[PDB]
């Protein structure tokens, strides 16, 4: 990457808990912003930084703090998070000229929520070629359905034989809610891999589809039966089969 | 700075695609494009001040001052960019801002369209239906109920094979549900393969 990190890159946490992000940078840069990504909104920035103990603030301002002990990090702290301070968040950095344009970092998923009973994590189920599909086109389709979380902060790979593959896979670039007139239903999300048949008739051959969930942990509180749904992978997998 | 511009966009590989942009300010300091790939980092494409077409590979970028009115061209579309396509217009401090965005999606040129629809079944609800191999005319309907799901259109690419497909994936938890009803909602091809 480009030097710019954010940390955490996920987080869920209830109303009322105190939230920092951090941007660090490598390039030196004078100034630093923190904007959020609404939808519906363009980027609209929070507050900046032209320097070592200078900050001000951006058009969306309130609710947030600010700091900038040293050229390399800016703070950004809700002091009390509220739900509407769910957002994505991402930083930039840049040389403050008219002309050259700002650097940015991947952002950061944060959901605030009032109830924390509606953190859910995942389950995952692999679903296995279709004979058809493989006797009509020679080729062999592997369905990944990732169901039942909250809130929308996963990342889904899959793995053959222990390494990752990116060839032949596309995600949903967005999950589907399970009950679309719910307010924070949970969601699903599915994925493919396509390989040849030849490969799916391999018994050797292993496909796993891996879910890493972004949940709680250890200072968030836990009242319910089931687990606490802290962060975790949930996986599912698949064997080939001769022919 | 009265940033306008389109939500989204579609156009298929290999076409042009231009996304237009308007703006009006006071003391105009120039005009930026990035793109931004669904969460991550928006980047840089392009910065304007002067009027004309500015070419850059095989994106251009133009701007007319008086109209207040800027397009992004990208010629020879390729899938790497579909992405989100930001116009953002300088600039007590030299910060722009940013348009809302316009999505552009691109759709794959499917050489040999083979429409089908799966059933496949659980490794270890219980099954789930794919239709597959769809040209990038075919539209895919969302859902009447309710106790369904069906996702929006995905393209994979098996690079070694020089292969790109389409497909989505519908399930349902209910008793009733058949891969033969599955993509009713939607119009599909008269010869759609069911297997069988």
């Amino acid at each position: 990457d480009a030097g710019i990190t954010q940390s955490p890159r996920h987080k869920v946490t209830e109303t009322g808990t105190p939230v920092t992000l951090r941007c660090h940078q490598t390039e030196n840069h004078r100034y630093m912003y923190w904007y959020r990504q609404d939808p519906g909104h363009g980027l609209r920035l929070i507050h900046y930084s032209y320097g070592v103990k200078d900050t001000d603030k951006g058009e969306v301002s309130d609710g947030y703090s600010v700091s900038r002990s040293k050229t390399e990090d800016f703070l950004l702290t809700l002091e009390s998070a509220t739900s509407s301070q769910t957002s994505v968040y991402f930083c930039a950095t840049g040389t403050g000229d008219s002309n050259q344009p700002q650097h940015f970092g991947d952002g950061t998923r944060l959901s605030i929520l009032e109830d924390l009973n509606k953190v859910f994590p995942p389950e995952v189920a692999v679903f296995e070629p279709s004979e058809a599909e493989i006797s009509h086109t020679q080729k062999a389709t592997l369905v990944c359905l990732a169901t039942g979380f909250f809130p929308d902060h996963v990342e889904l790979s899959w793995w053959v034989n222990g390494k990752e593959v990116h060839s032949g896979v596309c995600t949903d670039p967005q999950p589907l809610k399970e009950q679309p007139a719910l307010n924070d239903s949970r969601y699903a999300l599915s994925s493919r891999l396509r390989v040849s048949a030849t490969f799916w008739q391999n018994p050797r051959n292993h496909f796993r589809c891996q879910v890493q969930f972004y949940g709680l942990s250890e200072n968030d509180e836990w009242t319910q039966d089931r687990a606490k749904p802290v962060t975790q992978i949930v996986s599912a997998e698949a064997w080939g089969r001769a022919d | 700075q009265n940033i306008d511009q389109p939500t989204e966009m579609t156009a298929t590989e290999g076409a042009i695609v231009q996304i237009n942009c308007t703006y009006q300010t006071s003391g105009f300091n120039g005009l930026f494009w990035y793109q931004q790939h669904a969460g991550e980092a928006p980047t840089f494409l392009s910065y304007n001040v002067l009027d004309g077409l500015e070419e850059k590979g095989r994106f251009s970028s133009f701007l007319s001052r008086s109209k207040g009115y800027s397009y992004l061209l990208l010629k020879e579309l390729q899938m790497k960019d579909s992405a989100s396509y930001l116009c953002a217009v300088q600039a007590g401090s030299y910060i722009p801002t940013f348009g809302r965005g316009t999505s552009l999606i691109v759709h794959p040129y499917i050489q040999n369209p083979d429409p089908a629809v799966y059933q496949l079944r659980d490794s270890k609800d219980k099954s789930v239906c794919l239709f597959t191999d769809f040209d990038s005319q075919t539209n895919v309907s969302q859902s009447k109920d309710s106790d369904v799901y069906i996702t929006d259109k995905c393209v994979l690419d098996m690079r070694s094979m020089d292969f790109k497909s389409n497909s989505a994936v519908a399930w349902s938890n209910k008793s009733d549900f058949a891969c033969a009803n599955a993509f009713n909602n939607s119009i599909i091809p008269e010869d759609t393969f069911f297997p069988s």
